[PDB]
């Protein structure tokens, strides 16, 4: 249930298998039903599909000290 | 050479021991560790056969092996907002500044080296930064 059509014609991601799926609770949860570790969120990479992992964060990225 | 020096002297860029045992590179510095050249290293201290890095299966404890394989970051200005030059890699990418410039912790910004302050021995009389 990674939201990818691995099994040829999309047969692995069908609703009757994935419908009640959840992922390890420490990981981030994404709008399209895909999970990436929480640190992946907002690192300029759209690791989750579309852009909901990056969307909304302020990209403060330098050593303020 | 048969000499005793205080422990603070052992690595301070001074040949206190005349044989130059003091200041030996193997003593004062550690090379970045690697693994067989036929292999690959993820962010964590792990080394895997290189073919595995893009096999769609997470190998590293941090799952960072598979993350980079699909993106040519230099062609994607959003991720690669580099100041001078960018180069792709099967995992992630690297960014580099032109000669005379240095890179900053965001690993994308470039800044101008004050060569006079950083290396005053460059000019025998006076130095001016540009
Ligand atoms: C800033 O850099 C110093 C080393 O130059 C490092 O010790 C420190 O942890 C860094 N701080 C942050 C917030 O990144
Ligand atoms: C690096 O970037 C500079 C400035 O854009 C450019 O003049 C130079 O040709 C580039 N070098 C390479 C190897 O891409
Ligand atoms: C997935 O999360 C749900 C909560 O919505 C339940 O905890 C369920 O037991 C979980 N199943 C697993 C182990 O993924
Ligand atoms: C060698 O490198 C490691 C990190 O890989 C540590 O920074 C360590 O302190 C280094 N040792 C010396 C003697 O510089
Ligand atoms: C990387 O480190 C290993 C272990 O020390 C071997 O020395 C190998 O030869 C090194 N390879 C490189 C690239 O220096
Ligand atoms: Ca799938
Ligand atoms: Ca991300
Ligand atoms: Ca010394
Ligand atoms: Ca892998
Ligand atoms: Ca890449």
């Amino acid at each position: 249930c990674d939201n990818d059509n691995d099994c040829g014609d999309g047969s692995d991601e069908l609703p009757t298998v994935c419908a009640f799926h959840t992922c390890r609770s420490t990981a981030f949860t994404c709008a399209n039903g895909r999970c990436v570790p929480y640190h992946y969120r907002c690192d300029f990479y759209n690791d989750c599909g579309d852009n909901s992992d990056e969307a909304g964060c302020l990209f403060r990225s330098c050593n303020s000290t | 050479n048969g000499q005793c020096i205080t422990k603070l002297y052992v690595c301070d860029e001074d040949n206190d021991c005349g044989d130059g045992s003091d200041e030996q590179e193997h003593l004062c510095h550690t090379p970045e560790p690697t693994c067989p050249p036929h292999q690959f290293r993820c962010d964590n201290g792990h080394c895997i056969e290189m073919g595995t890095v893009c096999n769609h299966v997470d190998d590293c404890s941090d799952n960072s092996d598979e993350k980079g394989c699909g993106i040519n970051e230099c062609q994607d200005s959003s991720i690669s907002h580099c100041d001078h030059n960018c180069t792709d890699t099967i995992t992630s990418f690297y960014c580099s500044c032109l000669p005379g410039y240095k890179l900053m912790s965001d690993k994308r910004t470039c800044v101008d080296i004050d060569e006079c302050k950083e290396t005053p021995q460059l000019c025998s009389q006076k130095c001016e930064n540009v």
